[PDB]
């Protein structure tokens, strides 16, 4: 008696690789918040009154 | 960069105010106020403010 793996095995299936999309988290992004916004303007007409 | 340039500035001026007063037989009136900013010149900056 013979174990199974002591003959040589070809695989007769046509093998597909299949990899799943990997999950993505996006994070807060902005170029210019409101507050940089604001503070673009060279003067303040609230700040400059008070 | 949408950011103005900050920097800290010290401001030096005198508020001259000239005021001219009616004076009643019982009552006091403001006929005329004169409000003006008077710079301070750099020998009081240096000799004498700082
Ligand atoms: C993925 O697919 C290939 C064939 O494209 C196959 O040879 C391989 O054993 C598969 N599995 C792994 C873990 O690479």
């Amino acid at each position: 008696q013979l174990s199974r793996a002591d003959i040589t095995t070809v695989s007769t299936f046509i093998d597909l690789n299949i990899t799943m999309l990997e999950d993505h988290e996006f994070v807060p992004l902005e170029v210019y918040t409101r507050h940089e916004i604001k503070d673009s303007g060279l003067l303040d007409y609230t700040e400059v009154q008070r | 960069n949408i950011a103005p340039y900050k920097f800290k500035a010290t401001m030096y001026y005198k508020d001259v105010t000239v005021s001219q007063v009616w004076f009643g037989h019982r009552y006091s009136q403001f006929m005329g106020i004169f409000e003006d900013r008077a710079p301070v010149p750099f020998e009081e900056v240096i000799d004498k403010i700082n």
